[PDB]
RNA sequence: ACGACCGUAUAGUACGAGAGGAACUACGGUUGGUGGCCACUGGUGUACCGGUUGUUCGAGAGAGCACGUGCCGGGUAGCCA
RNA sequence: CGAGUGGCUUGCUACCUCGAUGUCGGUUCCCUCCAUCCUGCCCGUGCAGAAGCGGGCAAGGGUGAGGUUGUUCGCCUAUUA
RNA sequence: GUCGGGUGAGAACCCCGACGGCCUAAUGGAUAAGGGUUCCUCAGCACUGCUGAUCAGCUGAGGGUUAGCCGGUCCUAAGUCAUACCGCAACUCGACUAUGACGAAAUGGGAAACGGGUUAAUAUUCCCGUGCCACUAUGCAGUGAAAGUUGACGCCCUGGGGUCGAUCACGCUGGGCAUCGCCCAGUCGAACCGUCCAACUCCGUGGAAGCCGUAAUGGCAGGAAGCGGACGAACGGCGGCAUAGGGAAACGUGAUUCAACCUGGGGCCCAUGAAAAGACGAGCAUAGUGUCCGUACCGAGAACCGACACAGGUGUCCAUGGCGGCGAAAGCCAAGGCCUGUCGGGAGCAACCAACGUUAGGGAAUUCGGCAAGUUAGUCCCGUACCUUCGGAAGAAGGGAUGCCUGCUCCGGAACGGAGCAGGUCGCAGUGACUCGGAAGCUCGGACUGUCUAGUAACAACAUAGGUGACCGCAAAUCCGCAAGGACUCGUACGGUCACUGAAUCCUGCCCAGUGCAGGUAUCUGAACACCUCGUACAAGAGGACGAAGGACCUGUCAACGGCGGGGGUCUUAAGGUAGCGUAGUACCUUGCCGCAUCAGUAGCGGCUUGCAUGAAUGGAUUAACCAGAGCUUCACUGUCCCAACGUUGGGCCCGGUGAACUGUACAUUCCAGUGCGGAGUCUGGAGACACCCAGGGGGAAGCGAAGACCCUAUGGAGCUUUACUGCAGGCUGUCGCUGAGGACUCUCACUCCGGGAGGAGGACACCGAUAGCCGGGCA
RNA sequence: GUGGAAGUCUGUUAGAGUUGGUGUCCUACAAUACCCUCUCGUGAUCUAUGUGUAGGGGUGAAAGGCCCAUCGAGUCCGGCA
């Protein structure tokens, strides 16, 4: 997490970079296999390290709120 | 006095300009004669220099191969299409006509065929609301009513990337990244800072602007900053 | 650092050159311009009315 | 080119109800200033002798360098306080 | 209340210098004045003595160390003839 | 540097030998820019050289630079130019769009060379040997031939392959030393051609339900291990090259750690890390061709820039030479270079000065202030407070250990790697030199890393993340241009513009009267054209009607500018200071009062606090971490001080040589007083005074240096400001033109934009040209 | 235990910066130098070369800083006697 900041920027920041960080690097459940195994490529860019499915999905996570109403309606 | 750092941009210099010869793609929709037979496989999910955000890499079936502003939901293998009997899932581009009501949008056209101008940053996305044989309502993102023509192709889905401004730059070294991709000048020194010469708000023994900061949509430029043309300010009332 | 002697080390860049056109070393070779003549600018020689005094 | 102080004897005396408590003189020392001198104490002493670290001359012996002695211990003369 | 002396303070003046007489405080080193703080010699005393108090002659010598403060000034401590 | 010697008319510094030193990322080796012949040889000393010179980067004269395979040349980069188009009064001006060209010599991409020899001076260029590339021609093969690959790419961590170098063992050749048996050097050999292949990827087989694998992550019935196989690396191994070359000779063999070079795995991004030419794809023989330009030397405490042979400035590669040690550190020493950071001789060499060593007792008494100096130190073991945002604080603090010798143990494949044990043992001292933190506490400020006044300010100032407000739906907001046009923008509100505040945490009160901005508006005010009236055979002109933006008036708004008192138990002017903080970097009074601390404390800290004149994003309070930031306290330390001494090196003094400058109305041996435009070596009165010279520290010449920065004056200047005067851009608005058909409306045909186009949107508006009113320190 | 993050720490590695000494110099070695001390040193880092921005205009983490020893409006010549 945030830990690498050594004692600076403040709660809220290392609190912010952790959790997302946290959440970013979970063990995802692919999309192209439901198998745990999407890390994230860079910017919005995710990959099931399974299928080697390579796709878009929000900044810090694969699925954003926004991006899961899209299917619903 | 001499001219402010609103005037010096104007001028388009080095230190003003963005660095256009990295940019990617300038990711408009495609130009299809019609019939909508158009349809294409995505190769590669890129990283958009210009849009900190997802550009998907897509081969069309007459050989054409061009980058496009990817939707949440776009994947390697993926085929999406382009046209007005396209189907009506994310990745595809049709005319708000054939989009059903109540479907979020983005990189929405202004004006039919032009490649889409509305909605293509991070997250965002318009919402096609009232359909006609004329208008065609479109939610924009910063909460405006769009009245369009029914004829303006848009993209299903909402732009890839979401989220991005929930975690703070922390660092001024982060924002120093960014910025060095973009057509800003930064970092940003406070007119209030300044000299009387450079600033209407500079000069004094202390920081604070001479007059108030409100100013008139008149105001011509060397002397229009601050709160431009304020219809009311601060957050009480 | 000192805008004087130290700042005057650096100063191996060449740019004034002998003048294909004028003679004159005055070839800008980064502007491939003449300072002297116009050489490069223009077609006509470079030639001013206060290169000397007013009524002469 | 000498200035000033403290102490002892005078004296628990003169004076004084008492408490308290002088002086002339004679001595001993202190401080400040002054001039000189180095037996004594002290400093220095890259004169000197010893110990020892690194490295170089193969080892040994014996040496060089380490800022104008590598460092440490001792220190004559002289100059000094 | 009245008469003065000084030229340290402050004020006044605008004579001297604006082709520049380097600031305050401190320091260091030298000479001087006396309206004398100590020391020498004296007079008075509401001078028993001791300790003082006031005054006279007198500028040989002395008049030191520190805490706050840039301070001068001043406040404070302990020594001191 | 010294002693000898050489040359020469002449030698401290030109040459030779010896002894002695200096330089180790440089004072060595290779180069870029820049210089431009400085390079080599001969002959010289009038010039230049911090003294001299027989020497020289100087003077004169000669000579010297050789390329298919090193560079240029070619390609494209940020970007530049030329032509066309368009603008402009106009151009040597100017933006866009086309086209073409230009744009990289160390250090982008890129067809191809190595070894030896040779000159006074070149050298992958010449010579000898061997090799390679491209093109063309002939001959044979081949019909393939363009899909694809390559060129071609960020930062961090990391495994494997592996050469040189270094070191180890042993053998051989040569050298050195002389109580020993050690120590040093060498032990060679390319490009290229051929061959080998780890890693990755894939295929077959196989068949794991828990196994396989790694430094680490990880892998698998969608098929794990194992086995076989396809593809496939080095500037690497191996063979040739080579009874080539080189060596006086031997002309080794194994190993370890491994730069180069090769090949993999992992991680990071609100950051995404060139392009083009070319190459590959796509064989072989023989032959021919391979022009043009660069090539000397310096590359720096004398060849460059800085007026100089300037202590300054100036890019790249050699980062693997030995000991040492964590080390590209110190210190010592090779190789290589040098004694040219270029004046010498003499005095125990005084005073004084610059650097510096050591000083008894005391120990910050010094001083604005510990300024300066000193103390501490490396490694391991034990141990470690308040506080804290839980990261940190922290090497807190404090305590102990530390060498050598002998013999060993453990880890590991091993190191000439690391961790320990037992015994013996020397010194005052074992990180023995070198290298190498002084520690603790309170308070102020800014959160942090970062930025800044090139040349007196590094800070609390700027920045920053974070917070907040404002404008804008893109034919936008903002901004540049006279125009043609342009930046933002290969961008689209999770955007980007314009501002304020300045991390986190707790918070951010009341005020819209004035000012600003914005919205509305019955009525009032409000220009010009057109229209009506009068006037004039026309016109000037006078009046009227209609009335835009703007204003009056009304509302909104303070995380807009700003404000938050007097009086009495309301009044000015809207409100009347809330949380907090407070004698403040804000408190005049003031050294406020009380306390802590000291012998003594205008200081510092704490409390109180009526606050001359604190206070909430003009941000208030608080706060861990950080700091060449301001103040204060303690321990430690010490020549800062008491109070100075002695010593060391370079000067200083004397001698040879070289050789300036500042300054100068005149006179001038002055001292005490006086006088004078009131601050005299020169006037007046006295006193003193023989001349010249050496050294000194600077009392005076209101010393030298600068036509005073301070102050005033001038109908002087400039930068800046504004509700100063006057104007100028710009924005908004009406009217006219472009402009057309049928106070409200339709249309299409100009005009504008979108779309490749068909065509769509818009449309007499907008744009553009003209004029009028308003705003208008943006500018003059 | 592994891992090896960081506008992370120590650091004269290279390199960059410039706090104090108010030392040395101050007709200098130098029209901004020397020495010691001190700060940064994986990043908002440093740096070479090429390239863009031009004078009421640039550029500016803002000091009125910088734009060739020239800056509250560069330099040159002209207006100009
Ligand atoms: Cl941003
Ligand atoms: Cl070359
Ligand atoms: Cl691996
Ligand atoms: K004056
Ligand atoms: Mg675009
Ligand atoms: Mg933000
Ligand atoms: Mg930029
Ligand atoms: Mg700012
Ligand atoms: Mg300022
Ligand atoms: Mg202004
Ligand atoms: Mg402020
Ligand atoms: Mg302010
Ligand atoms: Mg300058
Ligand atoms: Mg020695
Ligand atoms: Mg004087
Ligand atoms: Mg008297
Ligand atoms: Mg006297
Ligand atoms: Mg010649
Ligand atoms: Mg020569
Ligand atoms: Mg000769
Ligand atoms: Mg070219
Ligand atoms: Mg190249
Ligand atoms: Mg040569
Ligand atoms: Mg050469
Ligand atoms: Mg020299
Ligand atoms: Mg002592
Ligand atoms: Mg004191
Ligand atoms: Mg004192
Ligand atoms: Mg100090
Ligand atoms: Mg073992
Ligand atoms: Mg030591
Ligand atoms: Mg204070
Ligand atoms: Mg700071
Ligand atoms: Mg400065
Ligand atoms: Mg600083
Ligand atoms: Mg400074
Ligand atoms: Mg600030
Ligand atoms: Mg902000
Ligand atoms: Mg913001
Ligand atoms: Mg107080
Ligand atoms: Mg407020
Ligand atoms: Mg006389
Ligand atoms: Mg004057
Ligand atoms: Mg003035
Ligand atoms: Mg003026
Ligand atoms: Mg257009
Ligand atoms: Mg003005
Ligand atoms: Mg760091
Ligand atoms: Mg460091
Ligand atoms: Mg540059
Ligand atoms: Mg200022
Ligand atoms: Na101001
Ligand atoms: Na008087
Ligand atoms: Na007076
Ligand atoms: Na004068
Ligand atoms: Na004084
Ligand atoms: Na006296
Ligand atoms: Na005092
Ligand atoms: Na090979
Ligand atoms: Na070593
Ligand atoms: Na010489
Ligand atoms: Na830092
Ligand atoms: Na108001
Ligand atoms: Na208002
Ligand atoms: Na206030
Ligand atoms: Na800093
Ligand atoms: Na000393
Ligand atoms: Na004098
Ligand atoms: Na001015
Ligand atoms: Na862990
Ligand atoms: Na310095
Ligand atoms: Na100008
Ligand atoms: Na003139």
């Amino acid at each position: 997490r945030s830990g690498r900041f050594g004692a600076r920027y403040g709660r809220v920041s290392r609190r912010r970079v952790a959790e997302i960080e946290s959440e970013m690097n979970e063990d995802h459940a692919c999309p192209n296999c439901g198998e745990d195994r999407v890390d994230r490529q860079g910017t919005g860019i995710w990959q099931c390290s399974y299928c080697d499915y390579k796709f878009t999905g929000g900044s810090y996570k694969p699925e954003t709120p926004g991006g899961k109403t899209v299917r619903r309606s | 006095g001499r001219r402010i750092q609103g005037q010096r941009r104007g001028r388009g210099t080095s230190t003003f300009r963005a660095p256009s010869h990295r940019y990617k793609a300038d990711l408009e929709h495609r130009k299809v004669e019609d019939g909508d037979v158009i349809a294409g496989t995505v190769v590669d999910i890129e990283h958009d220099p210009a849009r900190s955000a997802p550009v998907a890499a897509v081969e069309f079936e007459d050989g054409d191969r061009r980058l496009i502003l990817a939707p949440e939901g776009v994947g390697v293998g993926d085929e999406l299409q382009v046209g007005v009997s396209a189907e009506i899932a994310p990745g595809n581009t049709l005319p708000l006509a054939e989009i059903p009501e109540g479907v979020p949008v983005c990189n929405v056209e202004s004006s039919p065929g032009d490649g889409g101008k509305f909605a293509r940053a991070s997250g965002v996305n318009a919402q096609l609301l009232t359909h006609d044989r004329n208008v065609a309502v479109v939610k924009l993102p910063s909460g405006e009513m769009k009245r369009l023509d029914p004829q303006c192709r848009a993209t299903i889905g909402v732009v890839a990337g979401g989220g991005r401004t929930d975690k703070p730059f922390v660092k001024a070294g982060n924002k120093h990244h960014k910025m060095k991709a973009r057509g800003t000048k930064w970092p940003n020194v406070r007119g209030v800072a300044m000299n009387a010469v450079d600033h209407p708000f500079g000069g004094g023994g202390r920081q604070h602007p001479g007059k108030p900061k409100s100013i008139s949509r008149n105001a011509p430029p060397g002397r229009k900053v601050g709160d431009i043309a304020s219809k009311r300010t601060g957050r009480g009332g | 650092t000192g805008a004087g002697t130290p700042s005057q080390g650096k100063k191996n860049t060449t740019t004034h050159t002998k003048c294909r056109r004028c003679g004159e070393k005055s070839y800008h070779t980064k502007k491939k311009v003449c300072s002297s003549c116009g050489f490069g600018k223009s077609a006509k020689r470079r030639d001013y009315e206060w290169q000397s005094k007013a009524g002469e």
